[PDB]
């Protein structure tokens, strides 16, 4: 019933954000500050297009900008850093509840060093537009032809010819 | 065979009842040694 | 409904459920919501005899999204073509398959 | 058939235009038979409650011919309307599938040969 | 049953089974009958003797496992197809499985055992409420599935069911016997045409529904529940083994009574459908209820009966009972064969 | 069709065959009547979770309240069955055999 | 009036516990209604995001969403950061 | 089903070790249906005369299956005319007979003939025309 | 694996719709080591 | 091994349902219930419905609780009957114990199989999907919407409820 | 993994205490040691005999009872959806009808022992 497409191995090679979950939750608020454009750009692409195979180069562009947030992340407030990740990751469920003293210093040092903003509760969670210059899937569930209706109704109600023409009854 | 009753109501069974018979005592602490009560009861009262 | 009073007084006691591809709380998606959404409206006022013969190769598809039939008839073919060279030892798995 | 008709609304008695048809006349001969009925079940319960079956309750008579009347009138609308949706989409299926309705050329007895029995 | 409660004991009878009707998911289909079921017990133990107890148990074991081979129907259909509506089963063993099910609610196949026993138990009140109102729940099911019925399936539970219940009716002298295999026979008659169409059935069932309404009526009346007593209410009252007669007429069917239509109408749509063979067997088969219907006749009202002489201090009162309706029944029920045409208000 | 499926399926097939199938004991029999809810419930939890149908879910806890109720109507047949026979065993009612 | 209070005190007399039950069992299905924070409590249950609020395309004429998950335009909850 | 599906693609009379191979398994066949309900609705006493109940009805069905065979099959080529519903008429009811003799009583067996010797004619205009005992809902 | 065999197009679809469905886990761990699998399926639900 | 752990589940569930359904005496089927009820709860608990599984365990536990009051009040014998006691259990137990024996064999060996539908014996581990739930268990939040989308379901249960406790008084009034 | 170990270890541990229990202690019996207790005299013989418990309405209540509690258990699930408004209602209707259920059968006798 047909063929199964897949990007050959080296289309879907590029290296991976190697931090573990504690770096990434401590770093989530300000990383979804700053790189949403390839994260809007790539998960409304993969809505719209609804298929992963027409959407790997987009995950392509958001792990890369992941590498650069990362990358500045390290370069200017690196210690500060250091100390919010590994206290947060002592905590069982990553808690945010147990780190705001860390916070604080990586949230200031990140506003002068890196000029970045701690995005406002809710601010983050906002749902956005994004101008995206690729075309509107036509098919994205690739449905076929639909069966045509049946033959639609018309005309005027008029007397039945004969009544009710059952066995002997003339009317 | 027999025409069921024509009130519509069998007659009643003969009794089946099945009281407990319980001896307490002559050792249980309440009894206080050399009391032996049968008590004839059903369920838990007497 | 024998006596559609759902329809009538305009009131949905029970449609809400009747479907997995009907609205999930949280939007929670069926396994299978993109086969009954294109089914459900395949076969839409269509007619129920006018349904099983030309809405038949989508239904299928559905049919086979919910229980996988031939789709683990092709693992238990696969896996017991594993069982019966690794025995006659010709091949071994690439260490993706191991490590 | 006609459950599944389209625009079919359940729960509901006389659809509009069932109305475009001829109501059924007061004098209509299946209309005053069930007004008779309506009689027929005024003798009967008089002969149940053992009272005068010809002269008592002429109020309760009354009342069992109209009740009767009514509800056969709203039936008859209804027993006529769906004879006439039955022959309405009888006519739109046949002008609409001519293919699958032949009209053959029939002729008359004289051209055709149909064998003569011989009886005796 | 207190008055006010014994109210709303058949009041969730009548909502649990309406909820069948109004329903249009499948685990409301089937929680319409164990509402059904659960308030039907109690009504059948009114009278509480150990007839009654004895009539409700076997209706409950075989009720309820019933209703338990209803369920899993409906869970092979929701797993081989995912859908709760009433359509089609997309699964054949499941259609099977639930028509299985349906026919023990109803009494048509050899499960037809329990429909004449629970009735002697059950007192004539709750037989009333019994074989009428309780036939119409597994009905409105069958209407809807009719689409995919195996049609050697329903025809040849049908078949029986006329069968069996027209010769077991051929050994009793208990009216409500009597009146159970009456019923199981008319329950095959509605259900062999309900593959063909269901209007037939709807007709067949409101024709069974008013003369069985009309017939226990009478029974109530006559106060009688074995054919000597029922044979004494020549003396008493006349008039009611007088219209016990004709009613008894209808049942078998026998024109220009209404008994005919249902018969009438059912062969002409089966001979549509070229079954001929079959409409002919049931139409032969039939004759066997009308036998024991003529002999109950007999020692009603062709027959004068040996009466008592205490009997005549009932001539002095009356029946302060009435319940209403019982007039209109008798003319419904005898006098409808001229408007056969109105079978298709229900289409 | 998975094992998981067959095995549960074939577990209310026995069910039935102890159900129906008799024996002296009314309160063994109903032991199975409530017996093959376990097979529905569990058959139908099998699904729902593997099809992610979140709204069907409440289905099973709603089959399976109107589970004991059949139980709970079927141990009240059984008292008055020993109130009136003393005993349970089925075959003391039979009265209505005439 | 001295029936019904009599008629209090008598049951407060005879029973204190579904007196007690009766009544804050009543106060429970009363306030609900009249108190002021439930129209706040469904938004609060509303402000929670457990799914993903996925972005829409762009073509002009929305002023309303943002384009991006700091601008000033958009639904904000202040008013839950203080309450 | 297969097994009545099986009998009527062999042809009547024609291959008759075949053909009567088939009506002896339908014919026992019911044999075993109708003693299941004997011994269900009336109760038999014990395991060896349970068995005596589905020997006789076993032993009858078997009887009046095989026979009914091989006598249509006799009938079937001897006179040439399998198509003909006399090679069920004396095919079919001399079981019946034998039915009655297999009850002992050729009072019974007498009255067979007139009905077995119907119902088995009736099947065979059924076979040529287009009879069905069970129609379809064509309309 | 299917080399060797008779008839079995490499990379069908078992489905008729050419669009892309969510894999089955059964496919995707299907030939691994039993131990990733076993992890795979029943890990959080075993995960204590 | 515990990759077919499942498998396993699932047999003892039939086993210990096979044991009270061969009729033992009341409460001995009360005890065959329970091992496949709480086995039973083991399955569903392994496909992710915990609440599922608990709630079938819970009510169940109180179900059979009150099942073995009524057993041992009005439904016990002098001579209680055993598993092994009586020859028609006895025959009842052997049969379903051979009955699952013979045809888990057969499904295993061949596993494809014909009886009734179509069964890929394989692995019950495979249809899993690989899905995520997020912060959320769909288990209990579709649950959880009885009391906002299942309100005609929530009316009709309740109100059944209420009879339920009608009837339970209705038919035990003793006149 | 943890949950049937942790199982398998509690049943294990107990088979050996009962083990030990059973079979240690240097057993001698004499059949009137293992003979029914009856507070001194001899049982007058049954035990098994139905023992009719007076409490069998309430009996069953108890199951209709916990079948409902089974139903607002997801509560706590249940107040974390955006309709509070329709579950208050119909929350509230379940314990509005189990204490009418209750009341009924409080009412009508009921709860009372049965003498
Ligand atoms: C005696 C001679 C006459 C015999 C025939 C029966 C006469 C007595 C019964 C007549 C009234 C019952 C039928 C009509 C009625 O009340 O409601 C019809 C209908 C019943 O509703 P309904 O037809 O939508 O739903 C019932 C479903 N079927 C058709 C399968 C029975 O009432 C309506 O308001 C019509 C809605 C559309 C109909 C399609
Ligand atoms: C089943 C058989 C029932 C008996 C009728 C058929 C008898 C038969 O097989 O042969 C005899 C004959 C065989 O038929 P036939 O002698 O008319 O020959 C028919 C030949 N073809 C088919 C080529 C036209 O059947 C009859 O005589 C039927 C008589 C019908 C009327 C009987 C009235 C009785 C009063
Ligand atoms: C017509 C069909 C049935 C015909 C045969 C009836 C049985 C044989 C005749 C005797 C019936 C019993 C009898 O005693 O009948 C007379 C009795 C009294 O006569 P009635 O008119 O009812 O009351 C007096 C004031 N008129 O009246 C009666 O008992 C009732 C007579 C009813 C007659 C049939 C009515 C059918 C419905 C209209
Ligand atoms: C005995 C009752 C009838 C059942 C006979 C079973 C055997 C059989 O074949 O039954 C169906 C039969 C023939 O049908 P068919 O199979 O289409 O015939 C051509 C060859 N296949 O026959 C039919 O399909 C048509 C009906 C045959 C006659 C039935 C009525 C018999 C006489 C009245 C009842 C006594």
């Amino acid at each position: 019933p047909g063929i199964v497409e897949l990007p050959t191995l080296e289309d879907l090679k590029v290296q991976e954000v190697k931090v573990s979950s504690s770096v990434l939750k401590a770093a989530a608020h300000h990383y979804g500050a700053q790189c949403d454009k390839p994260n809007k750009e790539f998960m409304l692409c993969r809505w719209e297009e609804k298929d992963p195979r027409r959407c790997l180069e987009e995950g392509k562009l958001v792990n890369q900008c992941a590498l650069d947030f990362f990358r500045q992340i390290k370069r200017h407030c690196a210690e500060p850093f250091t100390e919010y990740w590994t206290c947060i990751d002592y905590s069982g469920l990553q808690l945010f509840r147990h780190c705001r003293k860390q916070q604080a210093k990586f949230d200031e040092c990140v506003l002068d060093k890196l000029g970045w903003v701690r995005p406002d509760l809710g601010e983050l969670s906002k749902v956005t537009k994004v101008k995206t210059d690729r075309p509107l899937p036509e098919n994205p569930y690739h449905s076929r032809a639909r069966p045509e209706p049946n033959p639609e109704a018309e005309g005027d109600l008029k007397p039945a010819k004969h009544g009710s023409r059952l066995f002997f009854w003339t009317m | 065979w027999k025409p069921p009753p024509w009130n519509d109501v069998d007659p009643p069974k003969d009794t089946l009842v099945s009281n407990l018979t319980l001896n307490f005592g002559p050792q249980h602490p309440a009894a206080h040694g050399v009391l032996r009560l049968v008590m004839e009861l059903s369920g838990e009262m007497v | 409904p024998f006596f559609d009073v759902q329809k009538r007084l305009g009131l949905d006691l029970d449609r809400w459920m009747t479907i997995q591809s009907a609205e999930q709380p949280h939007k929670i998606p069926g396994r299978c919501h993109a086969f009954e959404k294109e089914w459900i409206e395949c076969a839409h006022g269509i007619g129920g005899i006018r349904a099983e013969k030309e809405c038949k190769i989508e239904f299928d598809d559905f049919v086979e999204c919910l229980l996988r039939q031939k789709t683990m008839k092709r693992l238990s073919a696969i896996k017991r073509q594993r069982d019966k060279l690794i025995k006659e030892g010709k091949y071994t798995p690439p260490p993706h398959h191991l490590g | 058939m006609m459950s599944g008709r389209p625009g079919r609304v359940p729960l509901q008695f006389l659809p509009n235009e069932a109305r475009s048809l001829p109501p059924p006349k007061l004098t209509d001969p299946r209309l005053v038979y069930m007004g008779f009925l309506g009689y027929c079940s005024g003798l009967i319960d008089n002969a149940i409650r053992r009272r005068p079956v010809v002269s008592a309750g002429l109020h309760r008579q009354l009342l069992y011919v109209t009740s009767f009347v009514f509800f056969g009138y709203y039936l008859l609308k209804r027993q006529d309307y769906m004879y006439a949706l039955r022959d309405h989409d009888m006519f739109a299926y046949v002008k609409s599938h001519p293919e699958d309705f032949p009209e053959k050329d029939k002729k008359t007895y004289g051209e055709i040969l149909e064998e003569f029995h011989p009886v005796r | 049953m207190n008055p006010i409660i014994y109210t709303t004991l058949i009041m969730t009878v009548m909502s649990g089974t309406m909820l069948v009707m109004i329903s249009s998911h499948w685990l409301l289909i089937w929680i319409g009958f164990e509402m059904n079921l659960l308030a039907m017990i109690p009504v059948l133990m009114k009278n509480f003797n150990p007839r009654a107890t004895e009539a409700a148990t076997k209706y409950f074991l075989t009720q309820a496992t019933a209703s338990m081979m209803l369920m899993m129907a409906i869970i092979i259909n929701l797993l081989y197809s995912g859908q709760w509506t009433i359509t089609k089963m997309f699964n054949p063993v499941a259609m099977t499985m639930m028509t299985m099910a349906l026919a023990m609610k109803l009494g048509l196949s050899p499960f037809h055992f329990w429909v004449p026993e629970v009735t002697q138990g059950i007192s004539l009140q709750a037989g009333l409420l019994l074989l009428t109102w309780q036939k119409l729940a597994p009905l409105s099911v069958l209407c809807q599935i009719s689409q995919s019925i195996n049609p050697n399936l329903m025809l040849t539970m049908a078949m029986l069911s006329i069968l069996i219940g027209g010769w077991g009716g051929l050994n009793q002298t208990q009216l409500r016997k009597i009146m159970a295999y009456s019923s199981i026979a008319h329950m095959g008659w509605m259900t062999a045409v309900l593959p063909y169409n269901t209007t037939m059935t709807i007709l067949n069932l409101l024709i069974y529904i008013t003369m069985t309404l009309a017939m226990f009526m009478l029974l109530i009346h006559s106060s009688a529940t074995t054919t000597l007593s029922l044979s004494h209410t020549w003396n008493k009252m006349p008039v009611i083994t007088s219209l016990m007669m004709v009613t008894l007429l209808s049942m078998g069917g026998l024109p220009p009574l209404s008994g005919f239509m249902p018969k009438w109408m059912i062969i002409q749509e089966m001979t549509k459908n070229e079954s001929i063979i079959m409409p002919t067997l049931m139409a032969m088969t039939a004759l066997l209820n009308l036998y024991f219907y003529m002999r109950l006749a007999y020692s009603s009202s062709l027959t004068m009966f040996p009466s008592t002489n205490n009997m005549k201090m009932k001539w002095q009162f009356e029946h302060t009972k009435q319940m209403k309706l019982l007039p209109t029944m008798i003319v419904l029920s005898t006098l409808v064969l001229p408007m056969t045409p109105a079978l298709s208000s229900l289409n | 069709m998975p094992l998981v499926y067959m095995n549960i399926i074939m577990a209310f097939a026995i069910a039935l065959a102890g159900l129906l199938m008799y024996r002296s004991h009314l309160m063994s029999s109903l032991l199975c009547l409530e017996g093959m809810m376990l097979s529905l419930f569990i058959m139908s939890t099998l699904i729902i979770l593997n099809t992610h149908f979140t709204l069907a879910n409440m289905m099973p806890i709603i089959l399976l309240v109107f589970a004991a109720c059949e139980a709970a109507l079927g141990l009240s047949l059984l008292v008055m069955v020993s109130n009136t026979y003393g005993t349970d065993y089925v075959q003391n009612l039979n009265l209505l055999q005439c | 009036a001295g029936r019904i209070a009599s008629f209090l005190k008598n049951a407060w007399a005879k029973e204190p516990v579904l007196v007690a039950s009766f009544a804050i069992g009543g106060l429970a299905i009363i306030l609900p209604s009249l108190s002021p924070y439930t129209n706040y409590a469904i938004r609060i249950n509303r402000a929670t995001p457990y799914n993903y609020p996925v972005p829409l395309r762009d073509d002009g004429n929305m002023p309303d969403v943002p384009s991006h998950p700091q601008d000033p335009q958009g639904p904000s909850l202040e008013w839950l950061k203080n309450l | 089903k297969t097994l009545l599906h099986k009998y009527s693609d062999i042809p009547e009379g024609t291959e008759c070790h075949r053909k009567a191979y088939a009506s002896t398994s339908i014919g026992g066949a019911t044999g075993l249906i109708v003693s299941a309900y004997s011994i269900a609705l009336k109760p038999p006493a014990s395991f060896l005369e349970g068995v005596a109940r589905t020997g006789r009805y076993t032993f009858t069905s078997a009887a009046i299956g095989a026979i009914f065979g091989l006598t249509s099959c006799i009938s079937a080529q001897v006179r040439e005319k399998p198509d003909d519903p006399l090679n069920y008429f004396i095919g079919g009811c001399a079981g019946g007979l034998t039915l009655g003799a297999r009850t002992r009583s050729y009072g019974i067996g007498a009255a067979a003939c007139a009905y077995m010797g119907l119902t088995a004619a009736l099947v065979k205009m059924g076979q040529l025309e287009g009879w069905q005992v069970f129609a379809e809902p064509k309309v | 694996i299917m080399k060797d065999v008779p008839d079995w197009k490499v990379g069908e679809s078992v489905f008729h719709t050419t669009r892309w469905v969510t894999p089955m886990m059964g496919e995707l761990y299907g030939l691994r080591t039993n131990e990733e699998i076993l992890s795979a399926t029943y890990g959080f639900i075993w995960y204590t | 091994m515990t990759m077919y752990i499942a498998f396993i589940l699932s047999t003892i569930f039939v086993i210990g349902f096979v044991g009270f359904s061969s009729k033992p005496s009341p409460i001995y089927g009360g005890l065959g219930l329970i091992v496949s009820g709480g086995v039973g709860c083991g399955i569903v608990l392994n496909f992710g419905g915990s609440f599922l599984g608990l709630m079938v365990f819970l009510i169940y536990l109180g179900g059979m609780l009150v099942v073995f009051g009524y057993t041992t009040a009005m439904a016990t014998e002098m001579y209680p009957e055993v598993w092994v006691s009586n020859k028609t259990v006895f025959g009842a137990f052997v049969s379903g114990l051979m009955m699952e024996f013979c045809m888990v064999y057969y499904a295993l060996k061949e596993e494809e199989v014909e009886i009734i539908f179509k069964f890929n014996g394989l692995g019950d581990w495979v249809i899993y999907d690989t899905g995520d739930s997020g912060f959320f268990s769909e288990e209990a939040m579709g649950i959880a919407a009885l009391y906002s989308y299942g309100t005609w379901l929530v009316i009709v249960t309740g109100w059944s409820l209420l009879i339920g406790v009608v009837v339970i008084m209705e038919i035990t009034r003793g006149n | 993994m943890n949950i049937m170990l942790t199982l398998l270890t509690n049943v294990t541990l107990a088979s050996l205490l009962v083990l030990i229990a059973f079979w240690l202690p240097q057993l001698n019996a004499y059949s009137e040691k293992t003979s029914p207790y009856e507070c001194g005299f001899d049982p007058m013989g049954s035990a098994r005999l139905p023992f009719s418990m007076k409490f069998f309405l309430v009996a069953i209540t108890f199951l209709l009872f916990d079948l409902e509690i089974a139903l607002l258990l997801p509560l706590p699930w249940a107040s974390q959806t955006n309709n509070l408004k329709t579950m208050l209602t119909m929350a509230l209707f379940l314990l509005i009808l189990l204490a009418a259920s209750l009341a009924y059968e409080w009412t009508q006798k009921g709860l009372e022992w049965a003498e």
